[PDB]
């Protein structure tokens, strides 16, 4: 799919991503929701090659649902998005690559911080205070470089984010009909529903 | 009682089916003897025919395994030609990998670990032979190599296998305490063969006509069986003297 | 064909009970033996070495204590051989646990792992057991410090002091009479060595006859610290604590 | 690969491996399932041989199978180590290719399934173990207890124990659970199922573990003190 | 007695002793016969029931249009073996378009039960089969034993009484030889040299099956009231 | 004791029994020869007529491996089958790589590895049958005798089966004399000859003689089956000789 | 065929007794004594050349053999089965050692590696157990010098001196009094020559024994020049004719 | 020990004939084929009263036209089930068409000799499949464990076999209707049974052409139960 | 060279250069030049002293002179220059070297020093580390050592590369 964004504050972690869905010369879905919870307190946006992306995250998903379940116990963000960068640098020297680039956004409840991670199909992870896949990076780190600040509230976030889509939304050829944001915090994943 | 069938430790620490194999080492009922010279190494086994039916040029235990290697078997034949095709096998790819011909002693090396393995691995038993290496190699000289179903193997100076090794073996050594040597002191290897063939009757105690034996000798570059009429001439010149 | 000699180590008895796990226990009674305790502010691991020499390099030895990774050691009693090879596994399942997720393997995973291996090996394959009693001493920031056990039968549990080989029956109701919850590291090294000296089939325990060791947070700051103890360095627990 | 036929029939028709791991399965300590109107509780076993016991980290008897299904068991308990984790990974496949939980009796089909296999595959023994299975089907609030056995035969139960002494327990609940009016709450349910064990336990220290599973992922298990309280409540009632 | 534990062990006296017992459970099949001129061949079955609730076991496998045969013994094992038959058969067809010699088809068959005596873990077929068929050298009638020996027969029988109809054949083995060309007379024949092999019972309209191929018929089944004529 | 129970076992006398027990199993066959004549050899065997429904001449049990050696066993009949299907697979192999079709000397070592194969493991039965073979290769006639062990040697006559004692003492007074040898139409008539005599021990049931023959001169070294009017001479020659 | 034996032919008794294991040990009792010990500057390891027959040349039979230019094995026990393990003890040395780190294993790692493949014929389907005991002398930068000796079972013991075979409760007493932590190299090969004199019958010469060392570096037996960080291979095996010498001064 | 495919020395495979034993100790099953369908009924016989009788399944659906029910180790019938359904599936898929009921049964027997040192041992459950196709009409087939099928007009399988069938030898005449199949099996069923048989402790079922396979409900037994208990009291 | 050496063990006899040249183009045959070795073997061994070539597709040839490389036109000028039949040691390395400088000096793609190594008959093999060094670097006109502090610093810290610590 298109655009994915993601942005870590003080207490939080906001990713935002697109709801179009194009299949060609058509916009098939406009309210497609590019995310899913691998644990109650970690979720992963992405974005790739059509099929791949959705199945690689719902095995992604079930890898870490199986582990809480086994261990009774939820794995750190560092420790998820180590076991998914591994399962996309496994993939990249495959017969058929998985083409897909993923947010993993999640707060760490041992350490009480939000932590966002930023992996492409390759398997390069990379921890980041804002972080975005595709053509997205090109005109919103701009922005970030210049408004972000580290102990920026959720709501300061969220209005970072809108400035950031304003832009895309001014800039870039393809009409992405909105995103669907979400928030993770200590109470875990929640989805703001007016954007 | 089931150690005594495979190849597991009795609590005597003892491998009843090897042991059991050295039994049907002799149930050919034949002896061999092998010798070395200064430029070759002789090999001499008795020859029984017994049928009249019988092809007697066919019957034979005495093995061509390489130009260079000579092999005599005791023990049944079946066995004795399956260790003869593997020696074979073994001593060609051993010459395409490596670039050179396979020595005698590593040959037998490697037949031994073979038979080590049949003691060690359940499903696969002892092949019931001793087999006697010879050649002239062309870094060690003259050479005797004998391998069991122990996996046991050793160089010799001479050697002798059979029921009747015993009486062989010390004929052989009595003859060597004199010498001092360790081998026969002969130019010719026709000398050699009449060397073999007349201690084999001394310790023995038999006469042998040309039928009665089968002569291998070997020599640099290559290892060559005798015929009844090269036999017979040996044996006329033993007479002779 | 060959089923006439399979002796058939995956079976139940009429009783129910596995043949092959009854009777590796049964090997295991006859080990040195080795004992494990638990505290608030560490984990002791000590063991006795069977009927040595004096011509023996005790300092080059290790037939008891393993480490497994900086937070786990195990204690073995059983055939040395067998353990190792577990121990080789343990350590590389440790090391694909820290490459896939970029942390610590939590102690019980490791333990539920090399016990679900000890498992098979009763239950499918036609192998014998793995003739071997663990004692699991580690750390991680999810439980603390804790000790388990694993026996042939690839079964575990957990425990406050717990002992292994020989003559754990009478180790056991001597730790059950002088543990205490609130105990610390170095009471408990005095216990394991008492209970050890009591429960020994030699005339007197010596430094050369023993493997010890110890899990603390007595390392510099937020951290643990494994120290398996040198030949001079029993002696020297062995003098401190009253018993040469 | 070994594929030696240890599960074969005798002249009477029985098959003597499936029938010895029963016989592991009464060894095995007992373990109790009761539903109620609005809830299912497991009762299980502990055994107070094993004193020393570190009982935060020591394996505990009753497993999630996923949010909203639980397992006990008795028997052999390495074995049924193999069995969880089968089941817990039937269970997140389930979700994945369905896009639903499974439902209790199919999670039970499986577990069926896995030991039956066991009783006619070369070089492998059955499972020496029975098990308990409960919990709620997805967006369904009627309570599910089934139970399996080595042979892979299951089937549900209004109450149902298996184990040690599980004979004495049977007949506890055969005449005390009324089927016309089940346990209408939890405390009545969780008092019924420590009854059941108290015929059977010694003490009612460390010795009985008790789980509560309501509809929609309800599920919790009780501390030491809050069945302490049943454990004395019964006595109480019981001197008169 | 030790030495029938499994089909690798020769006894002292050199016998294959679970080679024998599958024999031995062909002797308690259903008598069936077999027998032939130079233009047809013919098998006749006698079918045997459960009960009185229960169907006639079926005893005649078609294999081609040119070849079949009846069963006595493990009826799987026929299943297995004609099943074979069939692809080979068929193999000959689609590769050489050539139909299958009997002859060649008994070499076969002799060689897949071969295997089954000589190897440790499996077990010998428990079935003994009639092949009838009609090739380029005319009408043929086969016996195959699951020792693994097959032998050309003008006419023969096996199962449970099967020596009776097996000594009218060696009786009438001028006769019905000459009925060429005249399938009902050749039929006629079975039907009477398994009648030999009958006690108490008597061949009735669901009780006997019959079968017939030659120079210009293919091999069909009869069965039921089709074979009421014959009766 | 127990060492007769499993093949590759070795007794205390250094003795495979279970391959002895085949050759029970060889001694309960029919009778069956070979005779090495001057350019070739020549095969015969008794075939027992058990009943009057057997087709005459059909049921052949020689067998040609190739197109110039020829096979014929006593014993289990389905066992010697299997040998040639192997025989047949070793020739073809040896004439694909080396052009040549395969010497007889060399064949021969061919079943003898694959039979004592068949005494190495207890996952095997030994073969039961001895299989008497040979034929016409670039260095002349061939005949080899092969038993259940892997045993095999080269021979002037063979003989197996109920009636190899018969057989043998017939064969042995050719050899005697016949020291210059014997011609191929003369071998065909002496074959037929030994069989007949040979029945004495079969003697029960009738039989029929078949024969064939490989020969330089009479079959251009190619295995043929003696037929029709050759046939019905040397039964007619062989019938004389026992009246 | 197939190798159909694919369950273990080493089991647990009753008694907790592995069967086959004991019976290797039994049969390691039988074999011809050998010993080593551990000097401060060297090891050596010793048997005797138990000849099966005059006419056999005991030359051609290498008991004591180099494992690694640092180190060398000698065994009592099985022959045959000593020979195969010297085989894959040389080939794993490089396959799982050298091929990786571009160096010969430490002493206790290549002893872990043939103890590891001693194990498996004790577990693995279809095998016995090895019938022999190993003295593996080595040495290494980091170790020094070390002496180990290596059982059916897998087991594996450092020792400062020790025997194995058929004399060995009394040699293992010999050595008890005669070692101590100060030897030499050439104390220590004096005391080997003395201990196994006891357990030998008839001749005792350098032509009926064996012995080696694990020493000094030798840059004359490298057989090449030019690289200084080469200096040599620790492991020899003594002539003839230098084992004379010492029983001379015995 | 003993090869698994060891003949007897009656010609009996023993595996085979031991699996045998194992059937007769298992439940009563009974069916009944007639012109307008065949009638499958089996006891449940639950080893409690806490035991959840309707959660015993030993009548199962095959295909919509084929129906099944089991007597002996029913924990084995489950893979044989599924295979069946599978069989009756694919063919459908192959060739746009229900599948023969012979055909179906045929498929089952294939596996049953498929053991040996493949499944370690022979199944211990014999079915009754019960079906309808255009060709051959409504049948009844007894598969065993020995590979062998034969098929019946009627047959019982389980622990009161021998005298239930020599009832339905009796009983079973060419022109019975399907109600009086129906009490037919309840009335042989009671007879063999331990316990007194009710709509908790008895299922029946029935295969028709037009409806298809259908397990009757409890209520619709209960009914049928008291229908026959009438009946008998008649005369 | 590994495969070599357990070979010698196995046999007990000295390695011969046929069997490195035998093993090495099997090798290099079988991976059909993707392996790119071009070789030169060279040694001496029981049988006497040899020389060989190989290269990557895995075809050997004999000679009493041989060159490979890029620069072994250059080398090969020098050798069909300068050789001769019965060379002693001393004129072999001299005319080996030179074939090497001729290649340093021409060839782009060679350069640096000449490394030798000689293998006589019944004698050790001397391995000439650096035989020649004909381009060694001129000193430098100016020293670029800087003044300490030249160069910004944000942060500093001490690694710990120690274990951890008791106590
Ligand atoms: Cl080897």
């Amino acid at each position: 799919m298109d655009i994915i964004l993601g942005i870590r504050v003080q207490d939080s972690v906001i990713l935002a991503s697109s709801k179009a869905v194009t299949r060609g010369i058509s916009v098939l879905k406009d309210s497609d929701d590019k995310t899913r919870q691998l644990s109650p307190h970690t979720l992963m946006s992405f974005a790739g090659e059509a099929g791949d992306t959705v199945q690689f995250a719902e095995y992604i998903q079930a890898n870490i649902q199986l582990y809480s379940i086994r261990e009774d116990y939820e794995l750190s963000p560092q420790a998820v998005s180590s076991f998914v960068r591994q399962e996309l640098a496994k993939s990249i020297r495959s017969r058929r690559p998985y083409q897909v680039n993923v947010l993993i956004g999640g707060y760490d409840k041992k350490k009480n911080k939000p932590e966002l991670y930023q992996i492409d199909y390759l398997g390069t992870k990379v921890e980041l205070p804002y972080g975005a896949h595709g053509y997205s990076g090109f005109y919103t780190f701009s922005l970030l470089d210049h408004h972000y600040r580290p102990d920026m509230t959720t709501e300061e976030g969220l209005d970072l984010l809108k400035l950031c889509v304003q832009e895309l939304e001014k800039r870039m050829p393809m009409d992405f009909k909105g995103v669907i944001v979400k928030i993770v915090d200590k109470d875990g994943i929640r989805q703001v529903d007016d954007f | 009682g089931y150690d005594r069938h495979i190849t597991i430790f009795s609590p005597e620490g003892r491998l009843y089916q090897v042991e059991y194999a050295f039994k049907a080492t002799n149930q050919t009922n034949i002896n061999s003897l092998a010798v070395r010279g200064k430029d070759c190494t002789v090999v001499i086994s008795q020859k029984k025919v017994p049928d009249k039916l019988l092809d007697p040029t066919t019957v034979s235990y005495i093995f061509c395994i390489s130009r260079t290697i000579g092999m005599v078997v005791n023990g049944p034949i079946p066995d004795a030609r399956n260790a003869a095709l593997r020696a074979k096998a073994e001593a060609a790819e051993f010459r395409y990998k490596y670039g050179y011909d396979m020595p005698c002693d590593v040959l037998a090396k490697r037949m031994a670990n073979l038979s080590q393995i049949y003691t060690q691995r359940a499903y696969m038993r002892p092949l019931g032979v001793i087999l006697t290496f010879v050649s002239v190699d062309e870094e060690l000289g003259p050479s005797i190599y004998k391998t069991d179903p122990a996996g046991y193997y050793v160089g010799y100076k001479a050697t002798a296998t059979g029921p009747k090794q015993q009486e062989i073996t010390t004929n052989l050594e009595n003859h060597f305490k004199k010498s001092k040597i360790d081998h026969i002191n002969e130019e010719s290897w026709e000398k050699v063969v009449e060397f073999a063939i007349t201690h084999m009757i001394d310790a023995l105690g038999t006469e042998f006509s040309k039928n009665d034996l089968e002569v291998g000798v070997a020599t640099k570059d290559k290892f060559f069986t005798l015929s009844a009429e090269n036999i017979e001439e040996r044996l006329v010149a033993i007479a002779e003297q | 064909g060959s089923r006439r000699y399979d002796s058939r180590t995956t079976i139940f008895s009429p009783e129910g009970r596995l043949y092959q796990v009854e009777y590796a226990l049964e090997s295991i009674s006859h080990a040195g033996t080795a004992i494990g305790i638990m505290a608030s502010d560490g984990i002791v691991l000590a063991a006795e070495r069977k009927v040595t020499s004096t011509l023996l390099e005790q300092d080059t030895s290790t037939e008891k204590l393993y480490k497994l990774n900086d937070k786990i050691a195990v204690a073995v009693a059983g055939l040395t051989a067998d353990a190792e090879i577990l121990i080789n596994t343990a350590r590389i399942h440790a090391q694909n646990y820290l490459k896939t997720y970029n942390e610590d393997i939590p102690v019980e995973i490791l333990v539920r792992r090399l016990s679900d291996i000890k498992q098979g090996y009763t239950q499918h394959g036609g192998l014998r057991p793995f003739g071997v009693s663990f004692i699991y001493a580690g750390y991680d920031d999810r439980y603390g410090y804790q000790l388990y056990t694993s026996n042939p039968s690839g079964n575990y549990t957990g425990w406050k002091a717990i002992s292994v080989g020989a003559n754990t029956s009478a180790a056991q109701t001597l730790l059950q009479m002088d543990y205490k919850d609130d105990m610390k590291v170095d009471d408990a090294i005095e216990l394991a060595l008492k209970t050890l000296s009591k429960t020994t089939d030699s005339s007197a325990l010596t430094y050369d006859r023993l493997e010890f060791a110890t899990i603390r947070k007595g390392a510099n700051d937020g951290e643990v610290y494994q120290k398996i103890f040198k030949p001079q360095e029993i002696k020297d627990i062995l003098v401190k604590t009253g018993i040469t | 690969g070994y594929d030696r036929a240890l599960s074969i029939f005798s002249p009477d028709g029985h098959i003597f491996q499936v029938e010895y791991a029963l016989e592991a399965v009464k060894r095995g300590t007992c373990a109790v399932g009761v539903k109620g109107k609005n809830c299912v509780v497991l009762g299980c076993e502990r055994r107070s041989t094993l004193k020393l016991q570190d009982t935060r980290i020591t394996p505990s008897k009753v497993s999630k199978i996923d949010s909203h299904v639980v397992l006990s068991f008795s028997g052999l308990n390495a074995d049924s180590r193999i069995l969880i984790e089968k089941a817990r990974v039937e269970a997140q496949s389930h979700r994945l290719t369905l896009e639903d939980p499974v439902t209790v009796e199919y999670l039970t089909r499986y577990v069926a399934g896995v030991q039956q296999r066991y009783t006619q595959s070369g070089g492998v023994r059955p499972f020496g173990v029975s098990t308990l299975i409960a919990g709620f089907d997805p967006r369904d609030d009627e309570p599910k207890l089934y139970q399996t056995e080595p042979s892979g035969i299951y089937s549900s139960w209004s109450a149902q124990t298996i184990g040690r002494n599980s004979k004495t327990v049977r007949e506890f609940l055969e005449k005390n659970y009324d089927r016309k009016e089940p346990p209408a709450t939890v405390e009545e349910c969780v008092k019924l199922t420590v009854r059941s064990l108290l015929e059977v336990v010694q003490t009612g220290a460390k010795n009985i573990e008790i789980t509560v599973v309501k509809p929609d992922s309800d599920i919790v298990a009780l501390s030491s003190e809050e069945i302490n309280q049943y454990v004395t409540q019964i006595e109480q009632e019981k001197q008169e | 007695n030790n030495y029938d534990g499994d089909t690798v062990t020769f006894s002292p006296t050199g016998r294959l002793f679970q080679v024998e017992y599958a024999l031995e459970a062909i002797k308690q099949g259903s008598v069936t016969v077999g027998l032939r001129s130079n233009t047809h061949a013919v098998l006749v079955a006698l079918k045997r029931n459960a009960d009185e609730l229960s169907s006639y076991q079926k005893k005649i496998i078609k294999c081609d249009e040119h070849m079949g045969l009846s069963l006595a013994g493990l009826a799987p094992d026929a299943r297995v073996l004609s099943n074979y038959l069939r692809q080979q058969c068929n193999y000959s067809s689609l590769v050489f378009n050539r139909k299958l010699a009997v002859e060649r088809a008994g070499h076969l068959l002799c060689d897949k039960a071969q295997k089954n005596t000589q190897s440790y873990g499996g077990r010998p077929y428990g079935v003994g089969l009639l092949i009838i068929g009609y090739d380029k050298s005319g009408a043929h009638l086969l016996e195959f034993q699951p020792s693994g020996n097959v032998t050309e027969l003008y006419g023969t029988a096996i199962g449970a009484r099967s020596q009776g109809a097996k000594t009218y054949l060696e009786r009438t083995l001028d006769t019905f030889i000459k009925i060429d060309g005249n399938p009902d007379e050749l039929i006629k024949a079975g039907v009477e040299a398994i009648s030999q092999s009958l006690r108490d019972e008597s061949l009735t309209v669901d009780n006997l099956s019959i079968a017939i191929v030659g120079k210009d018929t293919p091999f069909t089944i009869y069965d039921g009231e089709a074979v009421a004529k014959y009766i | 004791t127990g060492y007769d129970l499993s093949n590759s076992v070795f007794s205390p006398d250094g003795r495979n029994f279970q391959v002895e027990y085949a050759v029970k199993a060889v001694e309960n066959g029919t009778t069956s020869i070979g005779i090495k004549c001057n350019d070739g050899v020549v095969f015969a065997v008794e075939k027992l007529i058990t009943s009057k429904l057997l087709v005459p001449q059909k049921n052949v049990k020689i067998q040609v491996v190739d197109r110039h050696i020829g096979c014929v066993y006593s014993g289990l009949i389905p066992d010697g089958r299997h040998l040639v299907n192997r025989g047949r697979e070793e020739a073809a192999s040896f004439k694909k790589l080396y052009k040549t079709p395969i010497p007889i000397p060399a064949f021969a070592d061919r079943l003898g590895q694959y039979v004592q194969a068949h005494t190495l493991y207890n996952s095997v039965r030994p073969f039961g049958v001895s299989t008497i073979f040979g034929g016409v290769d670039k260095n002349g006639a061939h005949l080899y005798m092969l038993e259940p062990s892997g045993s095999y040697w080269g021979y002037k006559g063979a003989a197996t089966g109920k009636g190899r004692q018969s057989a043998k003492a017939e064969l042995e007074k050719l050899v005697d004399h016949h020291p210059e040898g014997l011609s191929a139409r003369e071998a065909v008539k002496q074959a037929a000859k030994i069989i007949y005599l040979a029945h004495e021990d079969n003697k029960e049931k009738d039989f029929e003689l078949e024969i064939s023959w490989c020969s330089l001169s009479e079959t251009n070294g190619l295995h043929k089956f003696v037929k029709g009017d050759l046939l019905q001479e040397a039964i007619d020659f062989a019938q004389k000789e026992i009246n | 065929m197939t190798d159909r034996y694919s369950f273990s032919l080493t089991t647990f008794s009753p008694s907790g007794k592995l069967g086959q294991i004991d019976y290797a040990l039994t049969a390691v009792k039988q074999g011809v004594t050998s010993l080593g010990i551990k000097a401060t500057n060297g090891v050596v390891i010793a048997t005797e050349k138990k000849s099966s027959s005059p006419l056999a040349m005991s030359e051609t039979l290498s008991k004591v053999s180099l494992l690694t230019p640092d180190i060398g094995a000698v065994y009592s026990g099985m022959g045959p089965d000593y020979r195969v393990l010297v085989d894959k003890s040389r080939k794993v040395a490089h396959t799982s050692y050298k091929r990786i780190y571009g160096e010969y294993p430490p002493t206790k790692l290549l002893v872990s590696e043939v103890a590891k493949i001693m194990q498996e014929a004790t577990q693995s389907g279809g095998v016995r157990p090895f019938g022999v005991s190993l003295l593996i002398a080595g040495h290494d930068e980091f170790n020094g010098f070390s002496l180990y000796q290596v059982d059916p079972s897998g087991s594996y013991f450092p020792w400062k001196a020790t025997a194995i075979g058929k004399g060995s409760v009394a040699a293992k007493t010999f050595l008890e009094k005669r070692w101590n932590d100060e030897l030499e190299l050439e104390d220590a090969i004096h005391i080997a020559l003395l201990t196994l004199k006891e357990s030998v019958e008839g001749e005792f010469n350098g032509d009926t024994i064996e012995l080696a060392i694990i020493g000094d570096e030798n840059p004359d037996l490298l057989g090449y020049t030019g690289i200084p960080t080469d200096k040599g291979p620790r492991f020899r095996k003594l002539t003839s004719q230098e084992i004379n010498d010492r029983l001379e001064a015995l | 020990d003993r090869g698994v495919s060891t003949f007897s020395p009656e010609g009996r495979l023993f595996q085979v004939e031991y699996s045998l034993e194992a059937i007769k100790l298992g439940s009563t099953a009974i069916g009944i084929a007639t012109k307008e369908g065949v009638v499958l009924g089996v006891e449940k016989r639950a080893t409690s009263p806490l035991l959840e009788s309707d959660s015993i399944e030993k009548i199962v659906e095959i295909d919509r036209h084929i129906g099944c029910a089991m007597s002996g180790l029913t924990a084995d019938a489950r893979s044989m089930i599924e295979h069946a359904r599978t069989a009756a599936v694919t063919h459908n898929l192959y060739y746009d068409e229900d599948i023969n009921v012979e055909s179906l049964t045929q498929s089952v027997c294939d596996l049953a000799l498929r053991f040996g040192e493949l499944m370690s041992r022979p199944f211990g459950v014999a079915l009754l499949i019960a079906g309808h196709d255009a060709d051959d009409g409504y049948q009844l087939f007894h598969a065993e464990p020995s590979g062998t099928f034969y098929r019946y007009n009627a047959k019982a399988i389980g622990s009161g076999s021998e005298g239930a069938q020599a009832e339905l030898l009796n009983e079973w005449h060419s022109s019975l209707t399907l109600k009086e199949a129906e009490l037919l099996v309840l009335k042989i069923l009671k007879q063999v049974m331990e316990e007194k048989l009710d709509e908790n402790n008895a299922q029946l079922s029935c295969i028709t052409k037009q409806d298809g396979f259908k397990i009757y409900d409890n209520e619709k037994t209960a009914e049928l139960i008291k229908e026959l208990k009438e009946k008998e009291a008649a005369e | 060279g590994s495969n070599i050496e357990l070979h010698s063990l196995y046999t007990s006899r000295e390695p011969r250069v046929v069997s490195a040249l035998q093993m090495l183009k099997q090798h290099l045959f079988k991976y059909q030049g993707h392996i790119g070795a071009y070789l030169i073997v060279a040694g001496v061994d029981p049988t006497g002293s040899h020389l060989f070539s190989i290269h990557a597709h895995g075809s050997t040839d004999v000679g009493y002179y041989l060159s490979l490389g890029s620069g072994s036109l250059a080398a090969m000028a020098v050798l069909e220059s300068h050789w001769k039949q019965d060379l002693t040691k001393e004129e072999a390395i001299k005319l080996a070297s030179d074939a090497i400088q001729a290649g340093i000096w021409n060839d782009l793609g060679s350069g640096s020093n000449v490394d030798v190594c000689v293998m006589e008959i019944g004698k050790d093999a001397e391995y000439l580390r650096n035989y020649l060094t004909p381009n060694v670097r001129e000193e430098k006109q100016k020293s670029y050592k800087f003044p300490r502090g030249t160069t910004a610093v944000l942060k500093e810290s001490i690694v710990n590369i120690c274990d951890i610590q008791e106590e």
